[PDB]
């Protein structure tokens, strides 16, 4: 049905394997335009959506920002709703699953007090800090939309899924982004969830504190709003 | 020269050739109408990835939107560009009277095999210059990063460590229209 239309559009020349449905996401080993064997990666992502324009424009803008880690936009057909992206991440060892932040955290949840975990989570906060410092919002900042890319014995957090992203200098948008992640991390009910969030916020704050006095002021603004959002996020008798 | 296909468009072949020590660019430009090829200025092309991304965009545009120009060859020169103005694209991405290198591009829509010997003969009868392999090693000789930054409107804050990094920004601009 959706698989029919997609395989017909791509032709039998392009192998596809569905990985998520709803707006379907596939992987493929076929590069959309480099001659075979002239590409540089084992596989790619194809996102099909019968948001396409939005995610593509934002990926392009964010790549140009020093330090921001996002998937490469490889190809865009806005007429049919296809975008091809760099495939980020890998399978964690021992069947712990695809290397998103959620799965990484679950895998280390029994013994999270390591340089690896703390440093990795601070790096997650750095990405969000860079994003917000530059007046962009993610719009769906869950632990599934943060992908860890292996770098030797280290992990390098990347942000994915910018379908709901936006340009915004509003601290309200920034606060809600942070709150969505905070709640997603808390959602596991892990005894360590609060610590994870604290490490993330340390990374976020460092980015702002690197921007002198102006950074310190903007950070105070964001953190103030974030606390208001937390307050407004839980039941209160009005 | 290389002959290639875009996976979702099996019946359209594209030939690409790269020439250096070109002596007759002015003459080529004067005869362009009345030859069909596109003659592209390699100073604006830093990689195969960039070029092939424009070929991809060309076929997508023509199949699923609207062709703006005369044929696929010219449409691809447009698609290399970051902007919609056809004349500006032809001017900036087409060869110039002073071009000492060029990329010779041709779409082959006939389902038949490309006649490579005839194609090479035609190209050398047009171009006074020396063909070298169309590959990233040779493309990295001739691109002008400063000009590229100006044309694609890249910020000085953007500091890619290598050609792959630069190429990615250009592909972005190409894919976004
Ligand atoms: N660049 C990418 N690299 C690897 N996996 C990706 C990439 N982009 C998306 N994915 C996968 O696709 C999933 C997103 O699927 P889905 O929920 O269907 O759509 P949405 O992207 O709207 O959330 C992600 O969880 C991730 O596993
Ligand atoms: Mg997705």
């Amino acid at each position: 049905e959706f698989i029919d239309k997609v395989s017909s559009y791509l032709t039998p020349d392009v192998d596809i394997a569905p990985i998520s449905q709803g707006a379907i996401v596939f992987t493929t080993t076929t590069h959309p335009y480099l001659p075979r064997a002239k590409d540089s990666h084992q596989k790619y992502i194809i996102k099909y959506r019968p948001r396409t324009l939005n995610e593509s424009r934002l990926l392009a803008k964010l790549y140009l920002i020093p330090g921001l880690c996002v998937p490469q936009l490889i190809a865009c057909d806005p007429y049919n709703g296809f975008i091809w992206l760099e495939f980020l991440g890998e399978d964690l060892p021992g069947g712990h699953g695809f290397s998103n932040l959620k799965n990484f955290l679950w895998m280390h949840d029994q013994d999270p007090y390591s340089d690896l975990v703390a440093t990795t989570l601070r790096k997650v906060g750095r990405q969000i800090g860079l994003l917000h410092w530059n007046d962009y919002c993610h719009g769906d900042l869950t632990s599934s939309n943060i992908v860890l890319v292996r770098d030797g014995a280290r992990w390098t957090p990347h942000l994915i899924d910018f379908g709901l992203g936006s340009v915004s200098n509003l601290v309200e948008d920034k606060g809600v982004d942070l709150y969505v992640l905070e709640r997603a991390i808390l959602s596991t009910h892990s005894k360590h969830a609060e610590k994870y969030n604290a490490w993330i916020m340390e990374g976020f704050e460092e980015v702002y504190r690197e921007q002198g006095a102006k950074g310190a002021k903007k950070l105070k603004e964001v953190t103030k709003r974030f606390e208001e959002v937390r307050l407004r996020g839980r039941k209160r008798s009005m | 020269m290389v002959v290639s296909i875009i996976p979702q468009f099996p019946d359209i072949k594209v030939s690409l050739a790269l020439f250096e020590q070109v002596k007759n660019a002015k003459e080529i430009r004067s005869k362009m109408s009345e030859l069909s090829f596109a003659f592209i200025d390699p100073r604006l092309v830093c990689s195969g990835e960039q070029m092939y991304s424009a070929i991809y965009k060309t076929l997508i545009e023509v199949k699923y939107n609207k062709m703006r120009t005369r044929n696929l060859n010219s449409e691809c020169v447009l698609c290399l560009s970051p902007t919609s103005n056809i004349s500006d694209a032809f001017l900036k991405f087409g060869i110039k009277d002073d071009s000492s290198q060029l990329i010779c591009l041709k779409f082959h829509t006939n389902t038949d095999d490309v006649d490579k010997e005839q194609l090479r003969t035609i190209m050398t009868s047009i171009v006074k210059g020396q063909e070298i392999e169309f590959n990233d090693d040779n493309l990295s000789r001739f691109y002008d990063e400063a000009l590229i930054r100006k044309i694609y409107k890249l910020s000085d804050d953007f500091k890619p460590q290598d050609v792959n990094g630069l190429s990615r920004a250009l592909v972005d601009a190409i894919q976004l229209r």
